């Protein structure tokens, strides 16, 4: 019902900051030279880069 | 009211909210609100006020 | 006392300079280089992030309207809902709904993880290379670095080395670099005050506590709901979070030129660009005597067995007959060779075996280990693998 | 609602033109000028003091010698007068005459009058602008501050400037800019480190108060006195007090190209020359309407007297059949002639009296009274004197 107001104020639970990552980059594929070049094959894992 | 966190627990008396949609689409104050998000972290990190 | 070359910039070469003068024995000398991150002179443009409208419980004025205003939000607005017929869940203002006026504001504050949780795009200048030159003069060892610009000094053990400078400004620092958490990106921002609707860098910043940020997100004020008022500001979408999202491929990762890029102080080290100009004031300590060399005498190379190939493997007998031990540094001019060992034992009486790499398969080199010089030619032999670590043509 | 404009490098000579918006009158914008700053990309190297020589007194090594070190002092020197038996002050201390040594060491290091007294020879990048932008577009009038490239868009109060940059290199820069605290000094130091005896900054500090750091000095102990103990270290003329010495005339003492050296983030003020773009990013809906304006006609000429000359001054006039009174635009589409005045109110049926000019040698004021042309014509006499600031055309 206040158009016009005067608050308080609280703080803000749970601040962001820094952290590590336990990231699974697992094993990528077979990697065979070749005449003038080289080949891996991919396996699958989780949906890598 | 941080040093003990119920000083600001208690300058803050709760309030229902516009609860749109509890049920199918019932509309009123809603006891359990959706007042914020606080999700800007890459750490998975949801946040509901 | 003073000579001068330019080697193979990249890291992963070592340089060496076979290089007496009269008298002063034959001054084999084996360089090295590390990482020389590139940084240009970068001016960070926007400190993108998303909103928060400030959209207060609005005063529905009863028994008459409510009175309009400036705001001077962040992106403030102040939508008066003339005939803000309250209804409201217990009761509004609206025992006039006739004499109702539904005032509610909000203006557009920032988004407040933003202390370290930011992004700035630093316009890229030029910039330089810094050099890891490790060294190996004569037999003084150990490793420095400088700023790789043509000037900076080099106190290598009391000798002098001026590592100059190279010709490849082809580095990573483009017309705009944008650098998030770790984020390398070659991202291009806005007007900076005049941010377009869906910028990945909408709302502007001038500093990381910078003074004002404007940009152009869309809160889209309405007549609300009847009874139960709603918050009827609906924002334009940012493109902070979406150019989080936009966040594509990596500026070192997605970096040609080889170089090794990475965060703040911006890393494009190590570049598959340019190579390593320098002038080696040498000591008087670093030949030996004129008379002071073992009497080397009778020498003659002869090629073992040759490579194809990567690093030295190409084996050489050199039979030096001697009258004392010493070093034989073996660097003459083998432009299509290498050298496998730097230092050899100019021992009296021994078939010494170099080790050196050449790629070409009739390579000749000009062997010129540290008693004197001959040709010393022959067959490599043809390789093998298609990968391997490194090379030496 | 975009026009394209130039600016010079005067900047306070009021840059008025009228904006034909087509449906109303050609609004003058009068922009005012200030800041340009040059502020070139510095880095520095050494802050160069005075060096110092800490040398407490020696052993005498009595009843033999004293055994001296050499423990790397930055300015370490022994003074190792062993066979110097040191007849000491009060007696013959050292009672071996030939079992006594007068064996002491000096060291040397950056002196500590830079926590206040540094000299930072930033060396130089590329440099920018720093634009201050009065603006007198219609009712708008108002004084912020720009970008000095073209990527700002410079907003602020109706008003955006994308203005282009400064196209030449105006260079209040030298290759060297050693900022000698409160002053520029443009010369080239050595590197580093990279300096020799009474180089301009002996001392050599890529790191400012970092704590080792390069030197170039004079040090060059000596043997004690005849028999009483003389501290022998005689010292180099000390460079740092030498660029006391060096401290000539700066570039904002120096600066031609009307050069204005301004503070410690070394920028220019008064950047004395230049030419520069202004994208008029204004909206045109403050512009006054042709239906929406007083309808002044009957454009005749009519001169009274103009100088040789000074600031545009020059009282003529100009007639005007208005259809009503008004504030219209009065402003030439010509720069053979300078308006002192620019926007000209006139209370209808009549002419304006103008005061405005330019060198009239083969003058002819092409003044648009905003309403409409006026090709008028003259002879602007010449004055006398040659002392004032400004200037006509």
């Amino acid at each position: 019902a206040d158009q016009t107001a005067r608050r308080g104020k609280v703080h803000v639970p749970f601040p962001l900051t820094n952290v590590t990552c336990r990231v699974p980059l697992a094993r990528a594929p077979d990697v065979t030279y070749g005449k003038k070049e080289v080949t891996l094959r991919l396996h699958p894992d989780h949906p890598t880069l | 009211s941080v040093t003990e966190h119920f000083n600001v627990y208690k300058a803050t008396r709760p309030y229902l909210a516009y609860c749109a949609d509890c049920g199918d689409g019932y509309f009123c104050y809603s006891p359990v609100a959706i007042e914020k998000i606080r999700d800007e972290a890459p750490d998975g990190m949801l946040k509901i006020q | 006392y003073e000579h001068t070359a330019t080697i193979p910039n990249v890291v992963g070469f070592p340089y060496k300079a076979h290089i007496e003068r009269n008298g002063f024995s034959p001054m084999t000398l084996q360089l090295e280089v590390v990482e020389t991150s590139w940084e240009p002179t970068l001016n960070l443009e926007y400190i993108t992030c998303e909103y928060k409208t400030v959209v207060p419980s609005p005063f529905i004025k009863c028994c008459g309207t409510s009175e309009c205003s400036s705001k001077e939000q962040p992106d403030y607005q102040c939508k008066v809902y003339t005939g803000v017929y309250p209804f409201m869940w217990g009761g509004a203002y609206c025992f006039c709904d006739s004499e109702n006026t539904q005032l509610s504001e909000a203006y557009v504050d920032r988004s407040d993880v933003c202390k370290h949780d930011h992004a700035s795009a630093y316009k890229a200048h030029t910039a330089s290379l810094k050099a890891t030159i490790r060294i190996s003069y004569g037999t003084i060892n150990q490793t420095t670095e400088a700023f790789v610009n043509g000037e900076h000094a080099v106190n290598v053990g009391g000798s002098k080395f001026i590592f100059g400078p190279i010709s490849t400004a082809w580095s990573p620092f483009d017309n705009k670099i944008v650098v998030y958490k770790d984020d390398v990106y070659n991202q291009d921002f806005p007007p900076y005050g005049s941010g377009q609707p869906g910028r990945f860098g909408d709302i502007q910043s001038r500093t990381v506590e910078s003074k004002d940020l404007y940009a152009n997100t869309a809160l889209k004020l309405s007549r609300p709901s009847p009874g139960v008022v709603h918050v009827p500001y609906t924002p334009t979408p940012s493109g902070f979070k979406y150019w989080l999202k936009e966040k594509g491929s990596s500026l070192n990762t997605k970096a040609p030129f080889g170089c090794k890029i990475k965060t703040n102080p911006v890393r494009a080290m190590d570049c598959a660009v340019g190579s390593i100009p320098v002038s080696m004031d040498i000591p008087d300590s670093a030949f030996t005597r004129v008379v002071d060399a073992p009497a080397v005498t009778d020498l003659s190379c002869q090629v073992v067995v040759c490579t194809h190939s990567s690093d030295f493997g190409g084996v050489a007998t050199l039979s030096y007959k001697t009258d004392k031990p010493g070093k034989c540094a073996v660097h003459s001019h083998s432009n299509v060779a290498t050298l496998q060992e730097a230092t050899v034992d100019v021992k009296e009486d021994g078939k010494v075996t170099v080790h050196f790499s050449t790629a070409s398969a009739s390579p000749a080199f000009k062997v010129s280990v540290c008693d004197a010089k001959t040709t010393c030619t022959a067959a490599c032999e043809p390789p093998k693998d298609h990968i391997v670590p490194y090379g030496a043509s």
